[PDB]
């Protein structure tokens, strides 16, 4: 029995497995082609988990789940025993999004609550939270994404419609706005950055009113680039929107049962592939 | 509901109701399609043509000779594939051909190698046009059109034969002349033809047709041949011009740009691409970049193959962007195909340093394990992989699966951690102190 599970991610190495569902339990799985042996299964939300998201394998085996309880909690195997370690619940509504910083910046998560708010949590000396969080959006924040950089940012969705653009500044102490981008009818479902470290940087942004607009910025200077992936709603609302690392395709969730996938061209243009 | 993000290893998971762990675990299909690069010979073989040397702006590895030819892959294809077809043609244009006997100056060499590559370009046309024209002779009722496309296959001989036996004597002799491109005879055979096209009550059709071959310019023309468009195999009319069209006056080159010139080719025939880019000469890449944009008839791996072949001979020119985009593409769609070793190799004949830096490095740490498995795969991280990196993506295999001799070459009170054997805590203080 598992009818719907939300949300699943893969480790650095691809051999362990973590799928988390609406029965509250997050399963962790031994993969290996077509046998995943199921190896663990960890209660401790109070609500279906939306998601959860392994940590760069330097800090050991920790993995940060957010549910519906408005809470997150972090993970972490210990001599092949789990244990949640801590956790970080200052948001007062159902937790969405949580994904980890690139590894360079320590060890920080990215929560993104529909209470507008969106924290990265640090994991000081002692291994206890350094909460330092900002206000995100209005009526509430479905997914917030991290960009890689060689001046820190991210991007968040918005139940207000917005792709919002923020960066770090040592002035501030707490990540300052940029910029926001405007294109969607409806609750943007899902944001990406993509890792791509080429010319330009592309963000893929799903939205509830079936459109997947594209900002592509030309550099550090020039403001972003609207670019409706095509011109017509897809027959289902989408939710996910996923970059690949080596290419730059994109793979789109529609709640149609298939996902598809495009792939920039020299038009500048995307287009189907698979 | 539905969900899907990309992976480490590039591949996609999706819900999936039908497996054990509600997702799959989808093998990205690879655009990658040809045979050989998945058996990892081919690979070991292709590295035994390099010279690899350290980057001037980090240690990373980076080509710096290249001996990879045309003529390489072709052991590794069908002799009746379209495809080998498309490597043949593209190594008589584009690889170099050497001709081993000494010669008394240079510029003679020049001109012997320019008899060499024209006479296999023009065997070869005549090689695919060969079916086409022998059944058109099957068909013909007429001896003197025979004649001609014995001429269609540059068959010099032939023609004169028949011609004689046909008790086309004179024609016969005139014939002999086709591939000599003896001026006198060019403008004589022209002067016939206009003479007959100003008057002339009455001309057969093929014996115009001849003289016309005669003239250098059967298509640049007042008797043209262009109408034979509809007749014939585009391939088949660019031979006519090849052979006889003024060979020694013309390079290779701007002959065949000459043909071209007076026939729109299909877009998306690749053989024609090849004749362009040959032609092209000046501007290979504009007409490169003209030809992305327009067909797919040239695939990833073959665009980049290409590229690096006229880079590395001089052949051509390629801007160092356009090097990297075919290079990245190619990589990227190995690293779609599992075959991390190959598009690790690949990835070395980027230009831009930090690019190179970063996609190796991400894609060695990452994929480490099945990176040191057989001697192929050895070599392999013999390519240049820096000592640190290989290492340091060692370091983490082992962190994360729960390692001190190359922690030796935090962390360290860590390890220390772990070891709480006298001689190895002596061991490790000379380290230290080292």
């Amino acid at each position: 029995h598992n009818e719907l599970i939300h949300d699943a991610v893969l480790d650095y190495y691809g051999k362990r497995l973590a799928t988390c569902s609406s029965d509250k339990t997050i399963k962790i799985f031994e993969v290996e082609g077509e046998t995943h042996k199921l190896i663990d299964t960890l209660t401790g939300h109070e609500g279906p988990v939306w998601r959860v998201d392994w940590a760069h394998p330097k800090f050991g085996t920790i993995l940060a789940s957010c549910s519906y309880d408005g809470k997150v909690l972090i993970w972490k195997e210990e001599n092949g025993r789990w244990s949640q370690i801590a956790v970080h619940a200052v948001h007062s509504a159902s937790v969405n999004s949580v994904q980890w910083a690139p590894h360079e910046y320590g060890p920080l998560l990215l929560v993104a609550s529909s209470d507008g708010k969106v924290s990265v949590v640090e994991f000081k000396e002692n291994g206890t939270t350094s909460p330092i969080i900002i206000d995100a959006h209005a009526i509430g924040v479905n997914s917030a994404s991290w960009a890689p950089a060689t001046s820190r940012k991210f991007v968040t969705g918005g139940a207000d419609n917005l792709v919002k653009i923020w960066k770090y500044n040592s002035d501030a102490q707490t990540y300052v706005l940029e910029s926001t981008l405007e294109g969607h009818s409806d609750w943007v479902r899902d944001v990406a950055w993509s890792p791509t470290v080429l010319l330009r940087s592309y963000l893929a942004s799903v939205s509830q009113d079936r459109t997947c607009i594209i900002w592509t910025q030309d550099n550090e200077q020039g403001p972003w680039k609207k670019t409706l992936l095509k011109e017509e709603k897809f027959p289902d609302v989408l939710w996910r929107a996923s970059w690949s690392l080596s290419g730059n395709v994109l793979a789109l969730s529609g709640g149609d049962n298939k996902v598809t996938l495009w792939k920039e061209n020299l038009e500048g243009k995307w287009e189907p592939a698979g | 509901y539905t969900f899907a993000k990309f992976s480490t290893g590039s591949m996609l998971l999706t819900k999936d109701i039908v497996g054990k762990s509600g997702v799959s675990i989808k093998r990205l299909p690879t655009e990658l399609q040809r045979k050989f690069l998945f058996d990892d010979v081919y690979l070991d073989k292709e590295i035994e043509k390099v010279t690899i040397e350290a980057r001037k702006s980090n240690p990373y590895p980076q080509i710096s000779e290249s001996s990879l030819l045309f003529k390489d892959a072709l052991d590794y294809m069908e002799k009746t594939s379209s495809d080998y077809n498309l490597w043949k043609l593209s190594s008589i244009l584009f690889d170099p051909v050497s001709y081993p006997y000494k010669t008394d100056n240079d510029q003679v060499k020049m001109a012997l190698l320019k008899k060499e590559r024209h006479c296999r370009l023009t065997s070869w046309i005549v090689s695919q046009i060969g079916p086409e024209i022998e059944e058109k002779i099957r068909n013909s009722s007429n001896e003197i059109e025979q004649i001609f496309l014995y001429l269609l296959l540059n068959d010099v001989v032939r023609a004169s034969k028949l011609a004689i036996e046909s008790k086309n004597g004179h024609l016969s002799v005139l014939i002999s002349y086709l591939g000599s491109n003896d001026p006198r005879i060019r403008d004589l055979a022209e002067l016939q033809l206009q003479k007959w096209s100003t008057g002339g009550c009455s001309i057969d059709k093929n014996i115009s047709k001849i003289y016309k071959l005669l003239s250098g310019s059967p298509f640049e023309g007042l008797f043209s041949l262009k109408e034979l468009e509809s007749e014939f195999s585009w391939l088949c009319l660019l031979n006519l011009t090849l052979c006889y069209g003024q060979i020694d006056e013309y390079s290779l080159e701007s002959l065949v740009q000459s043909h071209l010139d007076k026939f729109s080719l299909p877009y998306d025939d690749p053989i024609g691409v090849i004749f362009q880019l040959y032609a092209a000469n000046e501007n290979t890449e504009k007409l490169y970049k003209e030809v992305r944009q327009r067909t797919n008839a040239l695939d990833v791996q073959f665009c980049w193959y290409l590229i690096q072949t006229l880079r590395f001979n001089g052949t051509r020119v390629f801007s160092k962007e356009t090097s990297d985009e075919a290079t990245f593409a190619f990589a990227a769609q190995l690293e779609f195909a599992q075959l991390h070793g190959h598009s690790l190799f690949v990835s070395c004949f980027l230009n831009d340093d930090k690019a190179a830096e970063d996609t190796i490095k991400r894609l060695v740490m990452r994929e480490i394990t099945l990176l040191r498995a057989s001697t192929n795969d050895h070599i392999l991280n013999r390519l240049k992989i820096p000592s640190q990196l290989i290492f340091n993506a060692q370091a983490l295999k082992d962190r994360y699966e729960g390692s001190e001799v190359q922690n030796l070459l935090d962390l360290a009170e860590m390890a220390i951690v772990t070891s709480l054997v006298q001689n190895n805590e002596l061991k490790t203080l000379r380290e230290i102190l080292n």
